[PDB]
């Protein structure tokens, strides 16, 4: 997936690994080898009016 | 509660070890201190010796010293005793009293000492 | 799969209202059948 990856302060339990939104899209991932949780948010982006 | 049988009684030439058995009911050797008592006709009974539950496991008496040994079998639960060198003086009945190991809960459990169960004796006899 | 959870019950009814959402303890790669099950309990010698 595409994003940005920031520290969150979502407090995940043990064996929780992934997250979602309301949305049930990946908001936030456990990433194996260091255990903290990294917050997912999409790149930035936007409608181009002219 | 224990309930102990006892072997044959028997009759040996001196020069040789004798084999004296405790079968044992109900609960484990390893739950049971386990002692060896001798009674000689016109005398008191005697105490040959037995298990330590602390400070040593197996010990006997000092005027048996050397002479007298003790296995235990958990397999077939039995107590074996023998001892060689037989003499005129040790036609006498002998017997085997045994004990629980320690009292209480696992939690609080304290040591045990003594003879609570006696089994049937078994007359070993010395002559020619 | 074995979830569980421990909640501290003021002396009362056992079974308790309220929720507690039992965690995911462990998940085990067996694969054998299973139709009857029994409880294992823990039992004291006497020795009096
Ligand atoms: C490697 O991953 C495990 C989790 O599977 C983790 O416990 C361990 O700390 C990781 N190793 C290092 C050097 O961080």
């Amino acid at each position: 997936g595409t994003g940005v990856l920031t520290e969150s302060n979502k407090k995940f339990l043990p064996f929780q690994q992934f997250g979602r939104d309301i949305a049930d899209t990946t908001d936030a991932v456990r990433d194996p080898q260091t255990l903290e949780i990294l917050d997912i948010t999409p790149c930035s982006f936007g409608g181009v009016s002219v | 509660e224990v309930q102990l049988v006892e072997s044959g009684a028997e009759v040996k030439k001196p020069g040789a070890s004798v084999k004296v058995s405790c079968k044992v009911s109900g609960y484990t050797l390893t739950e049971l201190s386990m002692h060896w008592v001798r009674q000689a006709p016109g005398k008191g009974l005697e105490w040959m010796g037995g298990f330590d539950p602390e400070d040593g496991e197996t010990m006997y008496a000092q005027k048996f010293q050397g002479r007298v040994t003790m296995t235990e079998d958990t397999s077939t639960d039995t107590a074996y005793m023998e001892l060689s060198s037989l003499r005129s003086e040790d036609t006498a009945v002998y017997y085997c009293a045994t004990s629980t190991a320690v009292a209480g809960t696992p939690d609080l459990f304290d040591y045990y000492y003594g003879m609570d169960v006696w089994g049937q004796g078994t007359t070993v006899t010395v002559s020619s | 799969k074995i979830y569980s959870k421990h909640t501290p019950i003021n002396l009362g009814r056992d079974l308790p209202q309220g929720f507690s959402a039992l965690e995911p303890l462990v998940d085990l790669p067996i694969g054998i059948n299973i139709t009857r099950f029994q409880t294992l309990l823990a039992l004291h010698r006497s020795y009096l």
